[PDB]
RNA sequence: GACGGUGGCCAUGGAAGUCGGUAUCCGCUAAGGAGUGUGUAACAACUCACCUGCCAAAUGGACUAGCCCUGAAAAUGGAUGA
């Protein structure tokens, strides 16, 4: 039935609704991306302040908790439907949050199949093209036009945001030159209130 | 046991209009018509209107019910190859000798001259939807394209098939036609 | 010699899956020689490589 | 214990094996050495300027090269120096056989080489520095006098140290 | 049972097989053990002495022992001919990566002195090797490397080969 | 995603998760084997364990024994009687 088998969830559920009424100001953000080396070069200045939360989708054992709390799970913004959260919790600096956690980011090549976040620029122009990688994007469906003495496509407008997925032939355009356009890592969607929201507006700075 | 009923449904694009008359279907789309017959099912096709259709099947068991999915999914191929028709990407791989291509367009022919050094000429035709060319702008490679999954990649294989190194060890030499992609649009 | 033409090549001649009584190239996702000389074995091996 | 300088300009980073009587059975790799420029006998004595007697031959350490020269420097490693001061003398000779560690208590030095790699490893100090490094290794024991991780969990020594060496 | 123990193993109609074909098994097996040529000494095949032991016309005899038949048919051509009876060495020249998996296999097949590897330069190892063994080790270390593989020669007699004459 | 101490101890040109003898605890979390593998001067890099995202409802295994198939090859042409 539930509550069975290998690292079970009844000993995940004494975290996943007991210290999710603690606190005051919370931070719903984005994991969809986000590694265990830049994850664990973040959960170290959390851990004296806060705490790094999350159930993931169990997150509906929490409707009991909603008796007086009335706390949404999908009354709010982003209703929880296509995306990967670690929401982040925080006792001492509720405030000050916002600025560490959005430093310690990496800027990094894509691969196929990523949740595609909202700033990813398609590596293009002079400096970004070799002569001698055209040939794999010389394979491609779109025929290419002479811009600049190159053969190259050029797309740097954003075209793709968060619930679309990525051809697979544009990751190796993005690892194998050194174009890395946008240092990303953890996004704040919702700033999370304990029955409301906060701040209904997001803030990557 | 064999179940009561066991449907599926097929969407028909606004484009496509399909004339199915007795396990006959045929789709009819933008770019090209296409048609197959199901007479190897106890199989009423049927379509509701416009927009779908409905492979349904009363009492069957297994190696009945199992040709419900495969008899939808043809008549998705015949649909996705009358909107946007698929096209093979089929690349050359050689290990010292330089591999020539013919290609005309009477019966759309390809003709493999100078593979592994053989000097015999290896004339293919295609299947008759098809059509190919060569890659000017990727090196070393022929593009397939087609109307119909069943040609296109049949076409493709056979160009695969026919370029093998024969009375040999096929781990080391490795010469041939094989399918690198298989896109749509 | 591009790597890339290599890996597709073996992907469809070498990466087999060869049955032990039927001496029969299978995909390499196989657990069964499709074949009724094998009677159906599942008793199978990978091609083997070179070096 | 030689002090860790700043980085430098042109590093040249090394990477070595032994620090007690090195290549002493041909016991450093002879290419890592002369990949970067700098000859043998150079090479050689470069593993004892940085510990000349408490090395060990599965190493992390590292050794720069300010201009080329040695400069009395300790990026090292923090598990060379925390067997090597049980049975204390660790050379190359007595290196070659087994031995079994000693039974005298290093809790007083699991906080100065605690962050001997890097300065902030990602883990939680003050309250669990002897849960990392006085389990690290389950051959022998710190002390017999007292059994780890249970009266050494809160039981813990300095505040200002669990991060920083001296 | 008396016929058994005090009897003589006599023969049935393969006699003359089980004879003329052991006494072709004989000269095919005793005579082939450790021989070299003259003129900076080779090994060689079998057939060779399957000459020249006709041509010294020798006469073979079961009752002596196969050990002492093997050293009284090198007395005749020691006698005769210009041959070496002992053992030999060589220096094997390797490189270092891609002869590692021909160190291992020759390691336990033979015998091994002067181990001295090195990682810019070639492992070099001398050998304690038989006079006929060599022609096997002058190709089994191209055709499992591939490629180039040097045949120096270190000694060309060591006893307790056959010289202790056992 | 698959991190640190750590490249665990030992052993050696070199053996760093990944040729071997022995142990197998921790931080941080939802989740980490002192590593299920491929390869390498050893790394690196790819990879599996385990968790999590889309999804929407049944899924997986170890057996049992009915029919059937493989096992199953002989000489004139061929015999459930056809």
């Amino acid at each position: 039935m539930s509550g069975a088998g290998s690292k079970r969830k009844n000993v995940f559920i004494e975290k996943a609704t007991k210290l999710f009424t603690t606190y005051d100001k919370m931070i719903v953000a984005e994991a969809d991306f986000v590694g265990s080396s830049q994850l664990q070069k973040i959960r170290k200045s959390i851990r004296g302040i806060g705490a790094v939360l999350m159930g993931k989708k169990t997150m509906i054992r929490k409707v009991i908790r909603d008796l007086a709390d009335s706390k949404p799970e999908l009354d709010a913004l982003n209703t929880y439907l296509k995306q990967n959260t670690c929401i982040i919790f925080c006792k001492d600096n509720i405030a000050e949050v916002k600025r560490v956690i959005n430093t310690q980011r990496v800027g990094a090549p894509a691969k196929a199949g990523v949740f595609a976040p909202n700033d990813v620029i398609i590596p293009a122009g002079p400096t970004g093209m070799e002569p001698t990688q055209t040939s794999f994007l010389q394979d491609l469906k779109i025929a290419t036009k002479i811009n600049r003495g190159q053969i190259d496509i050029v797309n740097e407008v954003h075209i793709i945001k968060t619930g679309q997925k990525v051809g697979a032939s544009e990751a190796t355009l993005l690892q194998k030159l050194n174009i890395k356009p946008f240092t990303y890592g953890l996004e704040p969607k919702i700033i999370y209130d304990a029955g409301a929201c906060y701040s209904p507006s997001i803030s990557e700075e | 046991m064999k179940v009561i009923n066991s449907s599926r449904k097929v969407q028909i694009p606004e484009n496509v209009t399909v004339d199915v008359k007795g396990r006959s279907v045929k789709v009819t789309g933008p770019r090209g018509t296409l048609s197959k017959s199901f007479d190897h099912a106890s199989v009423d096709i049927n379509l509701v209107g416009k927009k779908e259709l409905t492979v349904d099947l009363w009492f069957g068991n297994r190696k009945q019910i199992a040709c419900i999915k495969t008899i939808t999914s043809i008549i998705e191929n015949m649909i996705t190859g009358v909107t946007k028709g698929y096209e093979y990407k089929m690349r050359f791989v050689y290990a010292h000798f330089p591999i020539n291509v013919a290609v005309t367009d009477g019966g759309r022919v390809v003709e493999i001259r100078n593979f592994f050094g053989e000097k015999i000429v290896r004339r293919i035709e295609l299947l008759d939807g098809i059509t190919c060319y060569r890659n000017e702008k990727a090196k070393d490679e022929i593009v397939l394209t087609g109307n119909s999954l069943e040609l296109l990649s049949q076409s493709c294989a056979t160009i695969q098939l026919r370029s093998a190194i024969k009375y040999k060890d096929v781990r080391k030499f490795l010469d041939g036609i094989y399918v690198s992609e298989r896109n749509v649009l | 010699i591009e790597p890339s033409l290599v890996i597709l090549a073996r992907k469809y001649k070498c990466d087999k899956m060869i049955c032990r009584k039927c001496y029969a190239r299978l995909h390499p996702r196989a657990v069964n020689c499709r074949k009724k000389k094998c009677g159906h074995s599942n008793n199978l091996r990978p091609k083997k490589k070179l070096l | 214990m030689p002090p860790k300088v700043d980085p430098s300009e042109k590093v040249e980073v090394f990477l070595r094996v032994c620090g007690g009587e090195a290549g002493a059975m041909s016991t450093l790799a002879p290419k890592l050495g002369p990949l970067g420029v700098s000859p043998k006998k150079v090479g050689d004595d470069i593993a004892k300027a940085t510990q000349p007697w408490k090395g060990m031959k599965v190493s992390v350490k590292l050794t720069i090269q300010n201009r080329i020269a040695v400069p009395e420097v300790l990026p090292s490693a923090s598990a060379l120096v925390i067997k090597a001061l049980k049975e204390p003398p660790r050379d190359r000779k007595k290196e070659k056989n087994i031995k079994h560690n000693g039974n005298i208590p290093l809790e007083e030095i699991c906080k100065i080489a605690k962050t001997m790699r890097f300065k902030s490893l990602a883990v939680d100090f003050k309250g669990s520095v002897l849960e990392i490094l006085g389990t690290a290794h389950s051959v022998g024991c710190k002390v017999n006098g007292k059994s780890p991780r249970d009266i050494q969990a809160g039981i813990q020594s300095g505040e200002i140290e669990v991060v920083e060496p001296k | 049972k008396q016929i058994l123990t005090k009897g003589e193993v006599q023969v049935s109609d393969k006699e003359r097989h089980t004879q003329l074909e052991q006494m072709f098994r004989d000269i095919a097996t005793i005579v082939a053990d450790k021989c070299v040529n003259p003129e900076t000494k080779r090994p060689y095949t079998v057939i060779l002495i399957e000459r020249a032991m006709k041509d010294i016309h020798y006469s073979v005899k079961t009752n002596k022992s196969t050990k002492q038949q093997a050293l009284e048919v090198i007395k005749q051509l020691k006698e005769k001919m210009k041959i070496e009876r002992a053992h030999m060495r060589l220096r094997f020249i390797l490189p270092v990566n891609e002869g590692k998996k021909l160190k291992e296999k020759l390691k336990p097949l033979i015998k091994v002195i002067e181990s001295e590897d090195y990682g810019q330069q070639l492992e070099i190892v001398c050998l304690i090797d038989p006079g006929c063994f060599r022609e096997i080790d002058e190709l089994i270390k191209k055709e499992t490397k591939g490629k180039g593989s040097l045949e120096v020669l270190n000694l060309k007699d060591v006893e307790e080969g056959d010289e202790k004459f056992e």
